[PDB]
Formats: structure tokens, C-alpha cells, sequence
């Protein structure tokens, strides 16, 4: 078929450099405005740069002088050389081919994650969240798990090793002190807990750590 | 730079309903060559953007006829004749008339409607383990509510507390169409042991007054 095969992204420190790339599959760049776009952490879609027929090259102001877009029209591979990387450059990057005649983008590469941070691999601290006194009552009770201070993303969290899948809400991670923090809640009938056990299981592949925390009154 | 403004930011609909999304530019998108380079894209979670309509009203190959575009100059509209589950996601308009730079609207999230639901609020004190490390995070969950709009307020010993609060929101639940929120107030162990009354209050359209949950530290 017709597609764009993207390269792996990566983690880099501020001021560092990194190169992304996409190989055409089923077509040639000849005639297209090959470009790069990015979805920011705030969820805004931004155009980054484009290169048309070798010389029509354009850049977003914020990246002029730091990012260089280039193309190997012989091998049909698009490149984005990122240098002087800043924290604000953290985002999901996508390469896409722009029709030079209608100016739309039909073929897109899968998103490539780029993270700019000074943080070093750090395993999370997993804290159990037990209900306050007088709230363990009611027809149902809610327990929680706080996963704090880890890097980089992601972590995988389950309750009772997956047996407890319903009534769970695991929230998106947020940054604080350059490290990620996430939380998860699980709601069960007051009958179950505490008599029965409820455990929070957190895996963080980056640090090869697997932590289990039982929620006790 | 041309600014693209989309309205609404969130569009709740019921499956089978008609949907209409607006996009307006700060300047006419009519190029000097006579063309209007205004386009519509749809992006779903964990997926790349997909082209739906180009040059205002040209439906791209493979795109269902349920989608249609219109408008001119500074105002444009994307319409969906009959919304299907597969259509849920974020719709972006983009202009490529005045470039560089190409610019996009902030997007319109197409979501599902359901009956109103008050949030179930639960508060949690710092754990023994975290306190041993010198930290003290108080957590409050505001779960399964609808509509998505909600506000949380923290109070320490009765006074509003804005510093040290971090929030997180889930996407609309794929099973019950509700939303949930997590709010965490982080203090140092020192500060936590300096006060006693901790409170989280939720303001939602399902109640005139906020839903309050609280606890006293010295009680645990
Ligand atoms: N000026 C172009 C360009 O490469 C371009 C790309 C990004 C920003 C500014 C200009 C070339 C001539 C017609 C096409 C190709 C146009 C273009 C504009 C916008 C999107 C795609 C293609
Ligand atoms: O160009």
C-alpha cells in the first residue's frame, strides 16, 4: 500500500540533539511537500516544517535555527534534525506528505514520541490510599493508589492482578518536579473490602520494577 | 499568522444525531489564485490525523458521504448527517492559504450525551509510607459525573488553598459515558502536621452547592 514508515523517537536532555526520519513506502516524494507536524502535551496540533522539491523549505518560527528538515529524494527518506532541544519541544511528532496542488495532507506516519527532560530513570513510589474513618461504610467503598515520582512514562497499573477491572479509574499522568505522577481509584461493594484483599500492582518497565501495594485499613 | 477559532470546543451528541462544527479564520482564506485552502481533519486517541475534507467541500477518497463541508472566506462548517460511534474524536480545521506557517484550530471534541450524573467524591489522607519519606499528598477523586464540566476547591483549616494542587481528567468512559477527575494537594510532611482540617469541594451543575468531603488529621 501507500504509507510512511517512521523512525523511533527518544529522550534527550535540554540542549541536546535528535534525528527523526520517515521512509516512503509505495510512492515518491517527487511532487509532494514532505512535512513534519507535532501534537503538543496540551493537545494542540502544530505544523513544524516542510520541504518541497529540494529548495522550498519552511520552518515554524519557534524552531528556526534549531530544527533542520531535509530529504533524500534518491532513497525517499524524510529527516528532521532537532538540535538545541528545549522542554517545549516535547511532543508526539508525525511526518506527512502534503499535496502541492491542493495543500492537504493525506498520508501520515504513526506518531513518534520525543521527550526533552533532564530527568534520569526513576522508579515510582507507590502509596496505598485507604478510605478515611467513617467512609468505609455505605453500599460501596472506594480505594486508591498514588504512583509518584517516576520517569520516564509509562507505568502499567492493575488491581488484584487484573481480577478487578470494573469500577476502576486510572488517570493520565501529570508532571511535577520533572517527574510523573499518576493515580487510580477502584470502587467495590462495602462487603468485599476489607475482609477481602485489594492490591494495587504497578509495573515500570524503564526501571525493571514491579511494586505491589495492599490497601489496608 | 492566521488564527483559526473552532466552536464548540466540546460537542456532545447522541448516536444518529446530526452534528455541526464551526471554524473561523482571522482573515479570508481565499488565495489570490482563487482557491480556498481550508481543510478538515479527524484525530482519534493514539492515532495520527486523518484527512476528511479539503478545499472547503471536497470529500477525500474513502471518507463516508455522511461528512460534508461548506462555507467561504472567513467562515466554515463541517457537518455529519448521522453520527456513528466511529466518528468520535477530535476534529481540526486547518488553513494553508497564507503560509508559512500552516495553522490549525484548537479542535472540537465530538463526544456522547447521557443523563446528568452527580460525582461521587472520595478523599484520602497521606499514607504512612509517603509521610515517612517527608511528603504529604491528599487525594480526592470526583468520579462518574456528567456533564464533563466541574470544579474542585481545596481548603486547609477552612481556608482556600490553591498552591500545590495538581489535577487529572479521564476521557469519557467508553462504557457509561461519564467522566472522572483526580485532584491531588501535595504539601511537605511539615506543612501537613501544621494543620488539621483537610477538605475537597466539588462544584457541578447537578447541585447548587458544592459536594464536600473532609477529614481531620489527628483522627488519622
Ligand atoms: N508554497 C508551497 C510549500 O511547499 C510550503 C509549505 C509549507 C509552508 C509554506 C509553503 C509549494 C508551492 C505550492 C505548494 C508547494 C505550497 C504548499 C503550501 C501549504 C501546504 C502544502 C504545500
Ligand atoms: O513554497
Amino acid at each position: 500500500e501507500v504509507k510512511l514508515v517512521e523512525s523511533r523517537g527518544g529522550l534527550v536532555k535540554p540542549g541536546g540533539s535528535l534525528q527523526l526520519s520517515c521512509a516512503a513506502s509505495g510512492f515518491t516524494f517527487s511532487g509532494y511537500a514532505m512535512s513534519w507536524f507535532r501534537l503538543t502535551p496540551e493537545k494542540r496540533l502544530e505544523w513544524v516544517a516542510s520541504i518541497y522539491n529540494g529548495f522550498r523549505i519552511h520552518y515554524l518560527d519557534s524552531v528556526k535555527g534549531r530544527f533542520t528538515i531535509s530529504s533524500d529524494y534518491a532513497r525517499n527518506i524524510l529527516y528532521l534534525q532537532m538540535s538545541t532541544l528545549r522542554s517545549e519541544d516535547t511532543a508526539m511528532y508525525y511526518c506527512s506528505r502534503g499535496d502541492a496542488y491542493s495543500r492537504y495532507f493525506d498520508v501520515w506516519g504513526a506518531g513518534t514520541t520525543v521527550t526533552v527532560s533532564a530527568a534520569k530513570t526513576t522508579a515510582p513510589s507507590v502509596y496505598p490510599l485507604a478510605p478515611v474513618c467513617g467512609d468505609t461504610t455505605g453500599s460501596s467503598v472506594t480505594l486508591g493508589c498514588l504512583v509518584k515520582g517516576y520517569f520516564p512514562e509509562p507505568v502499567t497499573l492493575t488491581w488484584n492482578s487484573g481480577s478487578l477491572s470494573s469500577g476502576v479509574h486510572t488517570f493520565p499522568a501529570v508532571l511535577q518536579s520533572d517527574l510523573y505522577t499518576l493515580s487510580s481509584s477502584v470502587t467495590v461493594t462495602s462487603s468485599t473490602w476489607p475482609s477481602q484483599s485489594i492490591t494495587c500492582n504497578v509495573a515500570h518497565p524503564a526501571s525493571s520494577t514491579k511494586v505491589d501495594k495492599k490497601i489496608e485499613p | 499568522e492566521v488564527v483559526m477559532t473552532q466552536s464548540p470546543l466540546s460537542l456532545p451528541v447522541s448516536l444518529g444525531d446530526q452534528a455541526s462544527i464551526s471554524c473561523r479564520s482571522s482573515q479570508s482564506l481565499v488565495h489570490s489564485n482563487g482557491n480556498t485552502y481550508l481543510h478538515w481533519y479527524l484525530q482519534k486517541p493514539g492515532q495520527s490525523p486523518k484527512l476528511l475534507i479539503y478545499k472547503v467541500s471536497n470529500r477525500f477518497s474513502g471518507v463516508p458521504d455522511r461528512f460534508s463541508g461548506s462555507g467561504s472566506g472567513t467562515d466554515f462548517t463541517l457537518k455529519i448527517s448521522r453520527v456513528e460511534a466511529e466518528d468520535l474524536g477530535v476534529y481540526f480545521c486547518s488553513q494553508s492559504t497564507h503560509v508559512p506557517p500552516l495553522t490549525f484550530g484548537a479542535g472540537t471534541k465530538l463526544e456522547l450525551k447521557r443523563a446528568d450524573a452527580a460525582p461521587t467524591v472520595s478523599i484520602f489522607p497521606p499514607s504512612s509510607e509517603q509521610l515517612t519519606s517527608g511528603g504529604a499528598s491528599v487525594v480526592c477523586f470526583l468520579n462518574n459525573f456528567y456533564p464533563k464540566d466541574i470544579n474542585v476547591k481545596w481548603k486547609i483549616d477552612g481556608s482556600e488553598r490553591q498552591n500545590g494542587v495538581l489535577n487529572s481528567w479521564t476521557d469519557q468512559d467508553s462504557k457509561d459515558s461519564t467522566y472522572s477527575m483526580s485532584s491531588t494537594l501535595t504539601l511537605t510532611k511539615d506543612e501537613y502536621e501544621r494543620h488539621n482540617s483537610y477538605t475537597c469541594e466539588a462544584t457541578h451543575k447537578t447541585s447548587t452547592s458544592p459536594i464536600v468531603k473532609s477529614f481531620n488529621r489527628n483522627e488519622c
